[PDB]
């Protein structure tokens, strides 16, 4: 089973 | 020199887990930063994205007006604390190895290569334990997944005395003895 | 500040401007469960164990690494450019196990209080450079969020060798030699 990752928000330019 | 070393501009990202009372208390926490300061986080006990120093707060409001990321972010506490939890479970959480408990000559006892990082160790002289005269270092992370640790005792010497390094730890159900005679 | 029975980090996500160069890793409890080679494009786990029973999607990690850069440069303008300051590292060097001549042994360099994350440890033996048998972690996380890195050096323990574990980084004065006797 894959491993879990948080995922970064993205900056709003 | 150091004030003429290139320019760097740093960023980094943080996905961290908290657990406590094996799967009884999860908490997760993202922190954004930027070189060393952290300007926004979300924490799972929040619930919400929070700036955290000035620079925040243009992402702290757009993140939380974004309903698929603040729900996706929130969900993380399944999708990666919870189930990554299991697989540690499975492997990190079982790893054992124990400690090899040696005494050399004021008198140190090394113990080295061990895991987890809970130990005991403790000086007796007679069969009763010092209580003064004994030094600790700090325990020392080796980096490869195992500990050492290593503990002096400042003695003076006098015939007949039974010295010896007691060791517990979690991969042994009875605890090491190593002895040491002059 | 957090306190907890484990503590994970499912993304030590890191990206400079630097190079540039970036960094993904998994930790468990202060050690790294693996990272992922970014040129190489595969997951590189650090104990047999894992890379026998888990496994990881790299793309996960090349991904939030985009994602990293994007948000770097926006901060970068919001900042006013402001730029990583360089940290003054501290290194400590010590053997895995006890020192017996002759037998076996690993000679241990850690690096720490390190930023940015951008330094070169090579050892020395008897003043001169050695390659073989070095090895090193990826940049561990700190907290403060500056780094830790330690280098490792497999060795057998002789009356005919010295060594030194040469620390370079942009917040020194001058290249760090720590020294370290059988």
């Amino acid at each position: 089973s894959g491993e879990g990752s948080f995922q970064p928000s993205q900056e709003n330019p | 020199g150091s004030r003429d070393s290139p320019e760097d501009f740093v960023y980094q990202f943080k996905g961290m887990c908290y657990f406590t009372n094996g799967t009884e208390r999860v908490r997760l926490v993202t922190r954004y930063i930027y070189n060393r300061e952290e300007y926004a986080r979300f924490d799972s006990d929040v619930g919400v994205y929070r700036a955290v120093t000035p620079l925040g707060p243009p992402a702290a409001e757009y993140w939380n007006s974004q309903k698929e990321v603040l729900e996706r972010t929130r969900a993380e506490l399944d999708t990666v604390c919870r189930h990554n939890y299991q697989l540690e479970l499975r492997t990190t959480l079982q790893r054992r190895v124990e400690p090899t408990v040696t005494i050399s000559p004021l008198l140190v006892c090394s113990v080295t290569d061990f895991y987890p990082a809970q130990i005991k160790v403790r000086w007796f002289r007679n069969d009763q334990e010092e209580t003064t005269g004994v030094v600790s270092t700090p325990l020392i992370r080796n980096g490869d997944w195992t500990f050492q640790i290593l503990v002096m005792l400042e003695m003076t010497p006098q015939r007949g005395d039974v010295y010896t390094c007691h060791v517990e730890h979690p991969s042994l159900q009875n605890p090491i003895i190593v002895e040491w005679r002059a | 500040d957090i306190v907890a029975d484990h503590v994970a980090s499912y993304g030590v996500n890191l990206y400079q401007s630097y190079g540039p160069s970036g960094q993904y890793s998994h930790e468990f409890d202060g050690d790294e469960e693996f990272y992922v080679d970014l040129e190489r494009k595969e997951t590189v786990w650090q104990l047999p164990l894992f890379r026998r029973f888990r496994r990881f999607d790299p793309q996960f990690a090349l991904t939030n690494i985009a994602v990293l850069k994007h948000n770097l440069n926006i901060v970068i303008k919001r900042s006013n450019s402001t730029a990583a300051t360089n940290e003054v590292p501290e290194v400590t060097v010590f053997s895995k196990s006890p020192v017996t001549l002759g037998q076996p042994n690993t000679l241990i360099c850690l690096v720490d209080n390190i930023f940015p994350p951008v330094v070169n440890i090579t050892w020395l033996s008897n003043g001169h450079s050695v390659t073989e048998g070095v090895s090193e972690t990826s940049f561990l996380s700190k907290s403060d969020h500056s780094f830790f890195k330690i280098s490792y050096l497999t060795f057998l323990p002789s009356a005919d060798e010295i060594y030194d574990c040469k620390v370079e980084h942009w917040g020194l004065d001058e290249p760090l030699l720590k020294h370290w006797e059988p």
